[PDB]
């Protein structure tokens, strides 16, 4: 399957995989800390 | 747009314009309290033209109904 | 060359070892061209002059009680009658304006668009210092040291003025008096926290 | 009160939307069965409603005559007046970050320019140093002003131009 | 033509800052605004069509004409 | 060559011989800090000045604290100590750090050009007679000469034990201060006083007792 | 040499033995170089010179009974009225303190940037001591000697006072009434706990 890695490591399943690490890194931010709008402590 | 369709118009992003505000309480708007040069009352440049060509302006800004220096926000 | 300004540095080119009061002072590579470099240190001296007798003046008011250097130009609004040494001066405004004007103009255009001269000779000497034999540089490197102390003295005066309101010896004896709590920290304006 | 504005906490018009939005979900909430799932979700939405409310009060954000926050991006009103949270605090917290991937990238193109074809490791990604660079880019704005200390941040007039 | 003044010829070519500043500064511009009508006309419409714009944030907050501002659609 | 892991394949640039013959080097680099060879010589005066200032401060929290809670001294708690002392004091703290900037960013300097250019101050003519001790040692960060009145550098054998030893401790009270800065956060006590919390109670008074740890 | 500050140890190379006051100390290796060994010989002798005589004013204050050092520029701040053996000297703060600054540089500037000069023949020796030829070493020796012990008599006599508040004379009588229970012990300052 090192193919399958390869294929794994392209542009668009990168993308896809590191927009939805991103986009579900801040979905549970904004679930466990909600309604940021200034820079609290 | 998004934070008034959900509803919650307190989430907004409403940068209140300071650099301006300065510059009209600069000029003599009250409105703002930076009293910096002209809405200062105790200022050089306040005091060196109230017989020159100041009371008309700061009673012509001041009107809240003119477009002269209109009070600006977000 | 004498003095080194920040030890362990470099020396800039453009700088004479020659030239008095040097210390490779340039850290914005200000004065490297020579046709500039020349007229700021034509500048340098006279601003030097200048801020000399500015110092003078702004204290031997004060040490000999006749106010400030702020308050000596303010007749000119509410009021009137210059003084100096206690003689009155029943002068305006605008005719020692106009005399300013006229007067100086006839000693500054004839010292500066004729020529480039810093250290004339002559009739500017009238004792015997500067013959440039042996001590020219000595005395013109005390002079550009003087010098210099003045204009940060002015520029003292006008930061301190501006900040506390009041003269240079109406805040020495205040530091003098109180040296904790009479300095530049505790206005609320040049540290502003 | 900066300019002309007010504390939230101080305000009238902020609490009169506070009532607005939880008087909407008062008679939003009136149609349901106390304990169905709807009336849970909307009680849960009046509970973020309120912390958000509370917690917009708290931080001093100030209102307007609108009765909404305000965000004063200027320093020294920001500091002097205890709103740098609001600009002056995350415009770092971006800046951290924006250089942060603006550094890995940068370091993810020089460390491919020298090898074999650097274009097929730019449409198949080079995870392995990809990740490397990845972890090791944290201390970005040190490596940066280190870089530029040498002149290997920019290059020389070897640029490529038209006709000038 | 009467011996005292300023001529472009002399101002322009003599205003150049040593040491890399502005490269030679406005050597040989002369040659080319004189000659040049694309240049004299590039530069007036710049100058026109910012006094222009000038013309146009001053009539509306400082309006000069007896009932202006009054006639909101004027 | 001792590594702070030991299957870990150590960063070559903290192989390099000049980087094997520095103090303290346990081949920890793992986010490449110090790449380049003078960014490192930078980290290296700004390792040895966090961890000097960091002994001199974590000293000056423990001893009097650890002197405070067995008596004989009144020394308040480190976050206590500036909002006293400001009132048994001839100034107030403006023109104090005022006063500590000047003094302060005079030696700071000075030590700004010996990184930047090693023996600068040492030029003659600097001071009055007092820069000819100012070369420092052959390397920067140790500069000896009124820096050793007890002369500890003046024996060229166990020299890298004193700086190993200097290394350690400064790590050391580097991970302390922030310790007592994060273990005032967490429970607002004193950090002899939580020593004591710990020491009476290990396994239910620690860090996990608290709202830091959350799940 | 005639001394080693620490016996059993080395002399250092930069320390000439003919030099008076010669011991070897230097364990900064402050003196190393030749120039600020030779600007540091100056400034000790003067340091010593202007110790002597400050010792000597701090005690012949006390031993007169005219107050001590300490309070003897105290007329300036809460009246006035200074004195000197007694009799009153008429002049204020500003004045005094201006002929000071001008009167003492008039000697100091003349003194100084006149070459590099410590032991002036001629003028500075009226009965004629040091003619150079055999006693030049022991009178400096004597000199060196003696200002050293003014400069830590001196010393002493600021921490004496910043640590009891009292004079030179005013605590050596209390040293010698309990001698111990009057040392730099008993106070809350020199030694912490005990
Ligand atoms: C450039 C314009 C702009 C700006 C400045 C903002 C600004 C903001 N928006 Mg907004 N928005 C915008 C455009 C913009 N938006 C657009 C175009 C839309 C429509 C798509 C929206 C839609 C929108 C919604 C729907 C919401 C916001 C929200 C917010 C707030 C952000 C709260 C948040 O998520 O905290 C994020 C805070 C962080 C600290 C994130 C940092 C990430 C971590 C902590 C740092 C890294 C740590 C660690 C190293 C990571 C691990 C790495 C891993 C590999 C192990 C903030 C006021 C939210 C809000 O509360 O409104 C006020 C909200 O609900 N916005
Ligand atoms: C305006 C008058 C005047 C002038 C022009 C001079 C000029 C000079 N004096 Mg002089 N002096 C004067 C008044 C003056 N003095 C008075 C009134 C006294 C008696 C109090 C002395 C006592 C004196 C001594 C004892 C010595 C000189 C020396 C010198 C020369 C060295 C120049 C220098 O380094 O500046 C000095 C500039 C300063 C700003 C002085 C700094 C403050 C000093 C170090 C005192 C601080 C003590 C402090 C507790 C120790 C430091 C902290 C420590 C605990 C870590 C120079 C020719 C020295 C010399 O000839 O060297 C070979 C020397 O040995 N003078
Ligand atoms: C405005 C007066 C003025 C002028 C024209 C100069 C001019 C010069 N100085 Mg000088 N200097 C001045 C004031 C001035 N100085 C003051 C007040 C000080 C004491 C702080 C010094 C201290 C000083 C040192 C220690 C040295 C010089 C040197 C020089 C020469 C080369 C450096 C250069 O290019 O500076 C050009 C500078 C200007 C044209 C002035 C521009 C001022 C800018 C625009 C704003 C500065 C604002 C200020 C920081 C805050 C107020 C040059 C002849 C070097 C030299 O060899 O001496 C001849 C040198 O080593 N200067
Ligand atoms: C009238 C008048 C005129 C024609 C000039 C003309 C000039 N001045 Mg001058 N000057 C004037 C009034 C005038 N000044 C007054 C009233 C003052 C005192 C405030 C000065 C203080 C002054 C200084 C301090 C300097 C000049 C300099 C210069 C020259 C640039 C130029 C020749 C500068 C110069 O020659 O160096 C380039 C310079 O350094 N002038
Ligand atoms: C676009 C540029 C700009 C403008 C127009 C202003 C405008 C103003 N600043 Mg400001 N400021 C700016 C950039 C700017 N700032 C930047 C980049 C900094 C540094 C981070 C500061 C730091 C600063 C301080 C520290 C202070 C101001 C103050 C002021 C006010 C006078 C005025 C509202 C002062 C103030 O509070 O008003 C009296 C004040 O104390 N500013
Ligand atoms: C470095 C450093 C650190 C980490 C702190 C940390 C702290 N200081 Mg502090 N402080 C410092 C340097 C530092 N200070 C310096 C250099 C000064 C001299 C100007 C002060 C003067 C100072 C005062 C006067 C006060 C603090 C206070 C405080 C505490 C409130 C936050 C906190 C523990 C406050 C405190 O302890 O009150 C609870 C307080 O009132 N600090
Ligand atoms: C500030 C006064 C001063 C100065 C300039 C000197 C200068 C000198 N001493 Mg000397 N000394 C002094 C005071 C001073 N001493 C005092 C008070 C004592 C008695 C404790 C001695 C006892 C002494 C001995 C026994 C010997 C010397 C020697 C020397 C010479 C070489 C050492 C050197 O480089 O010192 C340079 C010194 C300084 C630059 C002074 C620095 C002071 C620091 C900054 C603070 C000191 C803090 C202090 C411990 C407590 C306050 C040099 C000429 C040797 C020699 O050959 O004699 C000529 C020698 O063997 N000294
Ligand atoms: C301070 C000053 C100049 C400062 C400039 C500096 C330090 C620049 C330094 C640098 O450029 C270099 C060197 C190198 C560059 O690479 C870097 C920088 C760092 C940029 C000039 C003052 C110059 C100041 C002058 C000339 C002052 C003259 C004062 C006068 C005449 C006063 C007159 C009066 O006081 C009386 C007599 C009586 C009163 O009643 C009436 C009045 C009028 C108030
Ligand atoms: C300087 C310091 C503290 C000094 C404290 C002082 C002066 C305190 C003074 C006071 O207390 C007193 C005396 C009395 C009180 O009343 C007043 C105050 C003022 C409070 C702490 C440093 C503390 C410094 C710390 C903790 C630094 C930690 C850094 C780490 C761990 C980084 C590791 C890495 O960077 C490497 C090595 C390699 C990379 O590849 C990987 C990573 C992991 C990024
Ligand atoms: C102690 C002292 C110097 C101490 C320095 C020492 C030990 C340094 C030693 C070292 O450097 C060496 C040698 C070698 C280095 O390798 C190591 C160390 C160890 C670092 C100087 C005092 C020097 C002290 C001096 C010069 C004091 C002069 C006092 C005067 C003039 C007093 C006048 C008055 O008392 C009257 C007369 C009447 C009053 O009413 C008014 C006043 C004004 C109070
Ligand atoms: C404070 C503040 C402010 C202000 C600001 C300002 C005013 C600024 C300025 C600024 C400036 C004046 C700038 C300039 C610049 C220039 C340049 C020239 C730059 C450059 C840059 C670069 C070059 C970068 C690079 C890089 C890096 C390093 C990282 C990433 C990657 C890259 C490569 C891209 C405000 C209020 C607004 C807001 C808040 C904050």
């Amino acid at each position: 399957m090192k193919d399958f890695t390869t294929y794994l490591s392209t542009a668009p399943v990168i993308a896809t995989i590191w927009f939805t690490f991103t986009a579900g890194l801040l979905i549970e931010i904004n679930r466990y800390f909600p309604d940021p709008l200034v820079f609290s402590f | 747009d998004v934070m008034q369709a959900f509803g919650t118009p307190e989430k907004q992003i409403l940068i209140e314009p300071v650099f301006a505000q300065w510059i009209q309480a600069a000029h003599g708007k009250a409105l703002y309290g930076f009293d910096f040069l002209l809405s200062s009352k105790t200022s050089a440049a306040f005091a060196n033209g109230q017989s020159l060509w100041l009371p008309g302006w700061l009673d012509a800004i001041n009107n809240n109904q003119n477009s002269l220096f209109l009070t600006i926000g977000p | 060359k004498a003095g080194n300004w920040l030890p362990g540095s470099d020396a800039p080119a453009w700088l004479p070892d020659d030239l008095p009061g040097n210390y490779g002072f340039d850290p914005l590579s200000l004065g490297k061209e020579p046709a500039s470099l020349k007229r700021f240190t034509e500048s340098e001296v006279i601003h030097g002059r200048w801020a000399m007798l500015g110092v003078a003046g702004s204290l031997a008011v004060e040490l000999l009680g006749y106010g400030n250097w702020y308050d000596a130009p303010l007749w000119a609004v509410n009021g009137g009658k210059a003084t100096w040494f206690g003689i009155e001066v029943p002068f305006d405004l605008n005719a020692l304006l106009a005399f300013e004007f006229v007067a100086m103009a006839a000693a500054e255009g004839q010292r500066g668009d004729a020529g480039g001269v810093v250290y004339p000779g002559g009739a500017f000497d009238p004792l015997g210092f500067a013959k440039d034999s042996s001590k020219s540089g000595e005395l013109k490197l005390k002079e550009i040291k003087n010098g210099r102390l003045a204009m940060v003295a002015f520029l003292g005066f006008v930061a301190q003025h501006a900040a506390t309101g009041k003269g240079p010896i109406a805040a020495l004896g205040e530091h003098l008096a109180n040296p904790w709590g009479a300095n530049f920290a505790t206005n609320g304006i040049s540290v502003p926290f | 009160d900066i300019a002309g504005l007010t504390p939230c906490s101080e305000s009238k018009a902020y609490a009169k939307l506070e009532k607005k939005e939880l008087k909407t979900l008062e008679k939003r909430l009136k149609q349901y069965e106390a304990d169905s799932a709807p009336a849970v979700a909307l009680k849960a939405t009046m509970e973020r409603t309120k912390a958000r409310f509370a917690n917009y009060a708290k931080a001093g954000l100030l209102c307007g005559n609108d009765g909404l926050p305000h965000l004063i991006a200027d320093p020294g009103l920001a500091l002097k007046y205890g709103h740098a949270g609001e600009v002056f605090i995350p415009t770092f917290g971006f800046l951290y970050v924006a250089g942060y991937i603006g550094y890995v990238g940068r370091q993810y193109l020089i460390a491919v320019k020298g090898e074999a074809k650097p274009t097929d490791k730019e449409i198949i990604i080079d995870v392995p140093l990809a990740t490397k660079l990845a972890w090791q880019g944290a201390g970005w704005p040190l490596a940066a002003v280190q870089e530029l200390q040498r002149g290997t941040l920019l290059e020389k007039e070897e640029n490529i131009t038209v006709s000038p | 033509n009467f011996g005292i003044g300023h001529r472009m010829q002399a101002i322009l070519e003599a205003h150049t800052p040593p040491s890399g500043s502005l490269g030679a500064g406005h050597k040989g511009l002369f040659d080319t605004v004189n000659n040049s009508l694309h240049f004299q006309l590039g530069l007036a419409l710049a100058s026109v069509g910012t006094i222009t714009s000038l013309v146009a944030q001053h009539m509306y907050s400082l309006p000069p004409y007896a009932f202006q501002a009054i006639d909101f659609t004027t | 060559r001792q590594s702070w892991l030991p299957g870990s394949q150590i960063p070559a640039h903290l192989d390099t011989p000049a980087a094997q013959a520095l103090a303290g080097n346990f081949g920890f680099d793992p986010l490449g800090l110090g790449k380049d060879p003078v960014a490192l010589r930078w980290y290296q005066q700004a390792e040895l000045i966090h961890c000097r200032t960091a002994m001199a401060g974590v000293a000056g929290i423990l001893i009097p604290g650890l002197l405070t809670k067995a008596g004989a001294l009144n020394v308040p708690e480190w976050y206590d100590a500036g909002k006293v002392a400001i009132e048994n004091s001839f100034a107030p703290w403006g023109s104090l750090l005022a006063v500590q900037l000047f003094l302060c960013g005079f030696v700071e300097a000075k030590r700004w050009q010996d990184i930047r250019k090693p023996g600068s101050q040492g030029e003659p003519g600097s001071f009055l007679g007092f820069e000819a001790s100012l070369k420092g040692t052959s390397e920067l960060g140790y500069p000896g000469g009124p820096f050793d009145p007890l002369g500890l550098s003046k024996e060229a054998d166990k020299w890298a034990d004193w700086k190993l030893k200097e290394v350690k401790n400064g790590r050391l009270a580097m991970l302390a201060f922030l310790g007592f800065v994060a273990q005032k956060y967490a429970t607002g006590a004193g950090p002899v006083d939580n020593l004591a919390a710990h020491l009476k109670d290990p396994w239910h008074v620690n860090y996990a007792t608290n709202g830091v740890s959350l799940p």
